[PDB]
């Protein structure tokens, strides 16, 4: 129970805790509604994981969100959901992570001045291409790298509390009192805190990868709610207990002006041994790349072990038994998303369509328990919380088109261009000696190119 | 499904596709190699950071002179416990100090009686002065006393020996420092004699006890030489002076005005006021005062103004108000003498609710001056303007850059903006937004063409563009 609790809180927790304040604060408008959104999303999350652990344990099957709509809807709705993750969250979190990743290791050299582009990016990168040699060199060298980047990342944040702790202790709670926390200096219209909620939903995203492994653990269903109760709620409690940390150590405006949070704390605060911290929170973003890398390649195992996507994408090597074509990919995709817009914007796209799949696939929970309800479903949840999470995502979305209407419909575009694809690929049985010819030439050029063999 | 087999792929990839792969990967890593050294040297060779000022107390805010207690509060309130509600009030204009007093006791003309270092019980106890501290300090409204020996009299320095004067003022100033004032300020050193001594060792003095207290000049002297006189020994001094106390209506005057002065003194810092002991309408009429706090704020320097100012209350169109000791307008019943003289365009309370007012332009003015850093200390360019305009940049590093028209005429013009007298680093963009105007009728917050601008006669733009 304690591991697998351990477990959740290594998935949930990431670097985004060093990405989401300034985007929080930029529109909650005062400290004290930026902790009310941090401590709002907490709860949600809670809230939408006990629902997704229902659903998982109602089917013993494994693959996460694509293989549970390929049940309750079909092939349809699981393509375009695997569709969604291959395109948009894996390749907008690793782009958002190594943007971040360079960003914190530039603002030393740069403090007040904005670092150039070009190098930021350069460095974003090169960083890229590293992980993604490493990865492809070996497995048992790739986890115990992850885990001394976990390392890393809970002594960076240890750290950061422990400094906070003692300035509360000393007494600066200036920002902190009711008279300046709440000293709202624009009027924060609902967009905004749609928006901040967004945002600050970010460094909760991989909760959902607990129902990715669901078929490796002993006894899910006496462990997995005790596991989510012990473990979220601390989340959300750490994440509450840095924001205060922050707003200790800095002011609104002395906050919003920076593009490195953690460094100039450590730079103000820690004094002259704030070098060393910006090395943790980079290495903490060395291991967000790492875990997204594993969970991608898990994911295009499982979506070519059902067959809508090309066999080539879950093929090994014959020695080092990697998945090399997919990882080469996403690199691609990546350095192409990299390379066009900010942080801010891909934060906002990549947690409006987590939000989506997940009221997606949250409502065709609903619509199994209407249709079947007879299976042995070994826990059963009352159904205040999934009604609540269906007006918080209904109430969401609109809010997400009314007020920055361009990614969000963006996203929709694309997402709904991957309908067509899946006709002609999959629906479209009868494929002509040209189709079937091209796919063959390409099959065996890519077993040349890449010397990978079907797993056994 | 179609794919090769794992024994058929091992007798094909290896004649001479092994040689690709390592000839690949060989490529791979030169690229990244490379690409890593692109970013050392693109980061090596990029322009740095300009480092901060570090700014002192009296840089990031106006001042609020209060020339007499009684009349800012009124009847009934004259005390410094009374004072201590309106700091609240003063936050709210956010001015970052208060030249408090005099309140030294000194009844008439006597030298001998006047003693600097007890507070007249008219005013309140010393406690109340501690008490009152505290409020500010927790606050952040610095305190400066005044130390004038003789305000009550004809003349402020007495007419026998000054060098018991002197004496006095070094007393006061060890024992107030002790209490903990952010400052002094003495006015009308006309009358003090040899004064530049005195005032270099005041200075001497009030900079030994802290780097973070200022001292505060004020002479009636309107040309360049004599202020320059004052200041030839000093440096970190702050005078107010009537320099710009005859306006003229002409902007090229006013430019001239200020371009020399800053220029005499290098770019040193200074403060801008049209007196020292008095409000701005005692010099300018009424539809010129929305445009002189525009000028006020934007100059480098720190602004100094008197109490009743972010209204622009007035004892000249008011009867029963003395010219040197207006009463303060709270309300509209704030002049119980003869009621039904004021209106609620001229009281503090039917001007917070109301966007176009007076007080709206200076809270406004002042929360952009105490916050933005091309006001706080950026450079200060002016170009050539019209036949009666005023314009200039304030620009700081990579930070926002500002840009202000005044146009002190009475006609409408154009803006005919001239290139070719800016930094390559502050060039004037195409396009720039708009933040404020001095009169209602523009759209805030449109980005503007500076090319074909038109002013409308007495108005000033305040425009930000960022970096180019
Ligand atoms: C100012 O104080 C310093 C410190 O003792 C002293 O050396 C200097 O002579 C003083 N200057 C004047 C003009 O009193
Ligand atoms: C300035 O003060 C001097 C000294 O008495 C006086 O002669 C002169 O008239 C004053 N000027 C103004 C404008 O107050
Ligand atoms: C400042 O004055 C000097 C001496 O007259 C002159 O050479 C210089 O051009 C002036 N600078 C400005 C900016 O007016
Ligand atoms: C306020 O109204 C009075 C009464 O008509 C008028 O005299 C005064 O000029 C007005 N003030 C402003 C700023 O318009």
């Amino acid at each position: 129970l304690l591991s697998a609790c351990t477990i959740i809180i290594g998935n949930i927790i990431g670097s985004g805790i060093f990405i989401s304040p300034k985007g929080v604060l930029e529109h909650s408008g005062s400290v004290g509604l930026a902790l009310f959104v941090w401590v709002l999303g907490g709860g949600v999350t809670a809230l939408g994981s006990l629902c997704y652990a229902e659903l998982g344990v109602a089917i013993p099957k494994s693959g996460g969100d694509y293989a549970y709509v390929t049940e309750i809807f079909g092939g349809l709705a699981g393509f375009l959901l695997l569709w969604s993750a291959v395109l948009i969250m894996y390749p907008t979190s690793l782009a958002v992570i190594s943007m971040t990743f360079s960003n914190y290791v530039l603002q030393p050299v740069f403090p007040n001045c904005i670092p150039p582009t070009t190098a930021s990016r350069v460095l974003s990168m090169a960083c890229l291409m590293l992980l993604t040699w490493v990865n492809s060199s070996s497995v048992r060298w790739a986890t115990r790298i992850q885990d001394m980047f976990t390392g890393g990342k809970l002594l960076a944040l240890s750290l950061i509390i422990g400094v906070g702790l003692l300035q509360i202790f000393q007494g600066h709670f200036e920002e902190l009192r009711p008279s300046n926390a709440f000293a709202f200096w624009m009027t924060p219209s609902v967009g905004h805190l749609a928006l901040a909620f967004l945002q600050g939903s970010f460094a909760f995203s991989g909760w959902n990868f607990l129902n990715y492994v669901t078929e490796e653990m002993v006894d899910a269903r006496k462990n997995l709610p005790r596991a989510i109760f012990i473990s979220i709620p601390l989340v959300t409690f750490v994440y509450t207990f840095t924001n205060i940390a922050y707003f200790t150590a800095m002011s609104p405006q002395e906050l919003l002006s920076s593009n490195a949070v953690a460094v100039t704390f450590g730079e103000k605060l820690l004094g002259y041994f704030s070098w060393v911290m910006p090395v943790s929170v980079a290495l903490s973003t060395f291991g967000g790349i790492n875990g997204y890398l594993f969970t991608y390649s898990r994911l295009c195992f499982s979506g070519a072990r059902e067959g809508h996507l090309p066999s080539l994408l879950a093929m090994i090597h014959v020695r080092h038994c990697t998945p090399i074509p997919a990882l080469l990919v996403c690199c691609g995709a990546t350095a192409v998303i990299m390379l066009v817009g900010d942080t801010y914007t891909l934060i906002n796209y990549v947690s409006f369509i987590n939000y989506l799949c997940y009221g997606v696939t949250i409502l065709g929970l609903l619509l199994l328990r209407w249709r079947r309800p007879a299976l042995h479903r070994p826990i059963k949840v009352n159904l205040l919380i999934p009604v609540a999470y269906l007006v918080f995502w209904a109430f969401l979305l609109v809010f997400s088109f009314i007020s920055e209407p361009m990614v969000c419909g963006v996203g929709v575009i694309i997402i709904l261009t991957g309908v067509p694809i899946f006709f002609l690929g999959v629906f479209w049985r009868s494929k002509p000696k040209c189709v079937h010819r091209l796919t063959e030439s390409m099959t065996h050029w890519g077993q040349e190119l890449c010397f990978v063999v079907y797993p056994q | 499904t179609g794919l090769s087999k794992e024994e058929l792929l091992k007798v094909a990839g290896s004649p001479g596709w092994v040689r690709t792969r390592w000839a690949l990967l060989l490529l791979f890593w030169l690229g990244w190699l490379g690409m890593l050294a692109g970013a050392v040297v693109i980061i090596v060779r990029a322009p740095r950071c300009r480092e901060l000022p570090a700014q002192k107390w009296w840089h990031t805010g106006a001042l609020y002179r209060i020339g007499d207690l009684q009349a800012f509060q009124g009847h009934g309130a004259g005390n410094l416990a009374g004072l201590k509600g309106r700091l609240d009030y003063l936050s709210s204009l956010k001015v970052k100090g208060l030249v408090l007093g005099p309140i030294h006791k000194n009844q008439k003309d006597d030298v001998a009686q006047t003693d600097l270092l007890q507070i007249d019980p008219n005013f309140g106890s010393k406690e109340d002065f501690d008490s009152l501290l505290q409020s500010a300090k927790k606050k952040s409204i610095r305190v400066i006393l005044d130390l004038t020996p003789n305000y009550r009299g004809e003349n402020s320095w007495f007419s026998t020996q000054v060098d018991t004067v002197a004496t006095k003022v070094k007393d006061a100033l060890e024992f107030w420092l002790q209490a903990g004032v952010d400052g002094f300020q003495v006015r009308d050193i006309e009358n003090l004699k040899d004064a530049s001594s005195f005032l270099a060792e005041w200075q001497n003095i009030t900079k030994g006890f802290s780097e973070d207290r200022l001292l505060i000049a004020g002479t009636n002297s309107s040309d360049l030489q004599q202020i320059l006189s004052l200041l030839e020994s000093n440096k970190d001094l702050l005078l107010t002076s009537s320099y710009l106390s005859d306006s003229g209506s002409t902007g090229e005057h006013t430019k001239s005005l200020v371009t020399q002065y800053l220029n005499a003194t290098g770019n040193r810092w200074c403060s801008w006021s049209l007196s020292q002991a008095r409000l701005l309408t005692s010099f300018l009429p009424a539809q010129l005062l929305r445009l002189y706090q525009l000028m006020l704020f934007t100059l480098p320097g720190t602004p100094v103004f008197s109490y009743g100012d972010e209204i622009g209350l007035d004892a000249a169109a008011l009867p029963g108000q003395p010219m040197e000791a207006p009463v303060m307008l709270w309300d509209e019943s704030s002049f119980p003498d003869i009621p039904g003289a004021v209106s609620a365009n001229m009281t503090v309370k039917g001007q917070s609710e109301d966007p176009g007012s007076l007080l709206s332009l200076f809270r406004r003015l002042s929360d952009q001056r105490s916050k933005e850093r091309s006001l706080l200390h950026g450079d200060f360019h002016a170009f050539s303007a019209g036949p009666g305009l005023f314009s200039y940049i304030r620009h700081w590093d990579q930070n926002e850059r500002f840009l202000v028209v005044l146009n002190f005429g009475d006609v409408g013009l154009s803006a005919g903006l001239q290139a070719s007298d800016l930094p390559a680093s502050a060039s004037l963009p195409a396009k720039a937004d708009l933040l404020l105007s001095t009169q209602p009728g523009r759209e805030e917050g449109s980005p503007l063409e500076l090319e074909r601008l038109k002013l409308e006669p007495h108005e000033g733009l305040l425009l930000r563009f960022p970096y180019a």
